[PDB]
C-alpha cells in the first residue's frame, strides 16, 4: 500500500482519488492519501471550490516512483512531483502518518470496481497518449483536445488517441467500399488490432482510459474516442468471441460507475441505440444491455 | 451544405457541377406467383447525371443482370450508383471533373462520399429542392434506350436540345424542370400537350419538339395549367 503525500492544502478543493472524492477546506491541515492499492494505475484529481472550471488531475502508478502533490501559487494548481530521495520521502510519510493527517484510500474488500475499470490500462500506454516524457505521471484536464479534434491547437498539450474515422481511406479498401463501410471487420481486425494496437488488450486499455478521462474530467474528445471505439466493434460482423465477452464486462462496469446525473452529456444516444439494437453485436452485450435498460431507459 | 431556393443561381455559375438522381436505378414490377405469393421482377434502370449549366446528361443504363444473385437490392442500388458516378468522374479529364456533386436524395450522401474518398476536393451536397428527375423515363427516347439495352451502357445526351443558342441556362433548367414536373404529375396530359400538333416534330438528334420561342410560351403555359389543374383534382380545390 503506497502513499501520495501533500505538502499542504492552501486552497479549498474537492480532491478525487479514483472513484472516490473528499472536500478539503482552505488551509485545513491535510497531508495526503495513504493505503493506495499497489498493482493498478490511479488518478488523483482536483476541482477548485472557487472555479469549477477546469477539473484536472494526474495518472500515476506508485511502482514507478515516489510521487507527491504541492500547490503552486503562481500557476494556481496542485502539481504532482516526483521525490528522488527515497529516505527523505519515507521520513516525510511516516511523520504524516504518525500525526494521522491523511485520508485512507477507502476500498471495500468485496469491491473490484477499480480493477474492472482499469483492467487493461497501463501507465506506459497512458504516457504515449499524454506526451511529457520528463515525468513518470501524466496530467489531463477538462479542456485538452485530441489529435483528431486538432485536425478538424497546441500539439504538446494534446491527447494522442488513435484516430478512428469511418469515412477515411484507412477504413475503406478500394473496391470494397460498400462492404467495408457496412461491415467494419477489416478496419477493426486488420488495420486496428493487427496493425496499430497489436492486440485486443491494448485496444481495451485505450477505450477504458478514454472513458475514465471523459468521466473524471468531462473531457469531450475523450468521450468521442470512447464511443468511436465501441462503435467500431459493434459495427463489425466478425469479432473474436473473447473480445465481445470482455467488451460486455468493460461497458457494464463503465455504465454502472457513471453518475446517473451525467448520463445526458456523457452518453451518445445514436451510438448506444445502434450498438444495442441495430448493430451486428446487438445480441452480444447482454450484461451491458440489461444495465442500460434498467438505469437509462430514457436515452433508449 | 445543402442546395436550396436561396443559393439557386449557383447552379448556373462557371464551377462544374453535376446533379445525380438515383430514383430510376432499381426498378421492379410487383406480381403474384403461382402459389399466390408476391414477387418482383427487375427491369432495366438508369442513373441520371446532369450538368445543369450545359445540359450534358450522362445516362448510365443499369441492366438487370447487375442484380442477379444479389441481396438487399435497394441498398445495393445506392452503392452501385455511387460506384458508377465515381467511375465517370475518373474517366473525365481533370479540367472536366466536377467541383461539386449534388445528390437529389440524402440516402446517396454516404455511398457517394465513400466512393469519392480519392477526391477530397469534390464537395458532395444534398439539396432541399424536390426536383422531378424521376420523370426522366417519361422522355420517350430515354426510356427507349434504357429498355432496349442488353448490357451495361453509357449514353450521352444534351437534355436542353439546342435551347442554349436562344436562352440562358437558368431559363433552360426552369423549362426542363417544368416539363418534368408536368410529366410526373400527369404523364398522359403532358405528352398530349407536347405532341398534339402534328406539324411540330422532334429532330432525330433531339429529345423535345422544335418549338418556336412563341410556341414555347404557349407550351409552358399549358404545362403550368396542367400542374395547377392536377393540384386541384388532387386536393379538390
Ligand atoms: C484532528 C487532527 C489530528 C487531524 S485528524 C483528521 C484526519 C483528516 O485529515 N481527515 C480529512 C478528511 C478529508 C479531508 N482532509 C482531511
Amino acid at each position: 500500500m503506497n502513499t501520495v503525500p501533500f505538502t499542504s492544502a492552501p486552497i479549498e478543493v474537492t480532491i478525487g482519488i479514483d472513484q472516490y472524492s473528499f472536500n478539503v477546506k482552505e488551509n485545513q491541515p491535510f497531508h495526503g492519501i495513504k493505503d493506495i492499492p499497489i498493482g493498478h494505475v490511479h488518478v488523483i484529481h482536483f476541482q477548485h471550490a472557487d472555479n469549477s472550471s477546469m477539473r484536472y488531475g494526474y495518472w500515476f502508478d506508485c511502482r514507478m516512483g515516489n510521487f507527491y502533490i504541492q500547490y503552486d501559487p503562481k500557476d494556481g494548481l496542485y502539481k504532482m512531483m516526483e521525490e528522488r530521495d527515497g529516505a527523505k520521502f519515507e521520513n516525510i510519510v511516516h511523520n504524516f502518518k504518525e500525526r494521522q493527517m491523511m485520508v485512507s484510500y477507502p476500498k471495500i474488500d468485496e469491491d473490484d470496481t477499480w480493477y474492472n475499470l482499469t483492467e487493461f490500462v497501463q501507465m506506459d500506454k497512458i504516457r504515449k497518449i499524454v506526451r511529457k516524457d520528463e515525468n513518470q505521471f501524466s496530467y489531463v484536464d477538462s479542456s485538452m483536445t485530441t489529435v483528431q479534434e486538432n485536425e478538424l491547437s497546441d500539439p504538446a498539450h494534446s491527447l494522442n488517441y488513435t484516430v478512428i474515422n469511418f469515412k477515411s481511406r484507412e477504413a475503406i479498401r478500394p473496391g470494397h467500399e460498400m462492404e467495408d463501410f457496412l461491415d467494419k471487420s477489416y478496419y477493426l481486425n486488420t488495420v486496428m488490432l493487427q496493425g496499430i494496437f497489436k492486440n485486443s488488450s491494448n485496444y481495451f486499455g485505450e477505450l477504458q482510459f478514454a472513458f475514465l478521462n471523459a468521466m473524471f474530467f468531462g473531457n469531450y474528445g475523450s468521450s468521442l474516442q470512447w464511443h468511436a471505439m465501441i462503435e467500431l466493434i459493434c459495427s463489425s460482423a466478425t469479432v473474436p468471441k473473447h473480445m465481445l465477452d470482455k467488451l460486455d464486462e468493460i461497458l457494464y462496469y463503465q455504465i454502472k460507475t457513471l453518475p446517473e446525473q451525467y448520463s445526458d452529456i456523457l452518453l451518445n444516444e445514436r451510438v448506444w441505440n445502434i450498438c444495442l439494437y441495430s448493430s451486428f453485436q446487438k445480441n452480444s452485450l447482454h450484461n451491458t444491455e440489461k444495465i442500460m435498460e434498467n438505469k437509462y431507459p430514457e436515452l433508449l | 451544405g445543402a442546395m436550396n431556393s436561396s443559393n439557386y443561381a449557383e447552379l448556373f455559375n462557371n464551377d462544374i457541377k453535376l446533379f445525380v438522381d438515383d430514383t430510376n436505378v432499381y426498378r421492379v414490377t410487383v406480381h403474384k406467383t403461382f402459389e399466390g405469393n408476391v414477387a418482383t421482377k427487375a427491369i432495366n434502370g438508369c442513373i441520371f447525371t446532369l450538368n445543369p449549366k450545359t445540359g450534358h446528361l450522362f445516362l448510365k443504363i443499369i441492366h438487370t443482370s447487375v442484380w442477379a444473385g444479389q441481396k438487399r437490392l435497394s441498398q445495393l442500388a445506392k452503392w452501385k450508383t455511387a460506384e458508377e458516378v465515381s467511375a465517370l468522374v475518373r474517366s473525365l479529364p481533370k479540367e472536366e471533373q466536377p467541383k461539386q456533386i449534388i445528390v437529389t436524395r440524402k440516402a446517396m450522401l454516404d455511398p457517394l462520399e465513400v466512393h469519392m474518398l480519392d477526391f477530397p476536393n469534390i464537395a458532395i451536397r444534398p439539396t432541399e429542392l424536390r426536383l422531378p428527375f424521376s420523370a426522366a423515363m417519361s422522355i420517350d427516347k430515354l426510356s427507349d434506350v434504357v429498355m432496349k439495352a442488353t448490357e451495361p451502357q453509357m449514353v450521352l445526351f444534351n437534355i436542353y436540345d439546342d435551347w442554349l443558342d436562344r436562352i440562358s441556362s437558368y431559363t433552360a433548367f426552369s423549362r426542363l424542370t417544368l416539363l418534368l414536373r408536368a410529366l410526373k404529375t400527369n404523364e398522359e396530359s403532358a405528352k398530349m400537350i407536347l405532341l398534339s400538333d402534328p406539324t411540330i416534330t422532334i429532330k432525330s438528334y433531339h429529345l423535345w419538339p422544335s418549338f418556336t420561342d412563341e410556341q414555347w410560351i404557349t407550351i409552358e403555359s399549358q404545362m403550368r395549367d396542367l400542374i395547377l389543374t392536377e393540384y386541384g383534382r388532387k386536393y379538390n380545390v
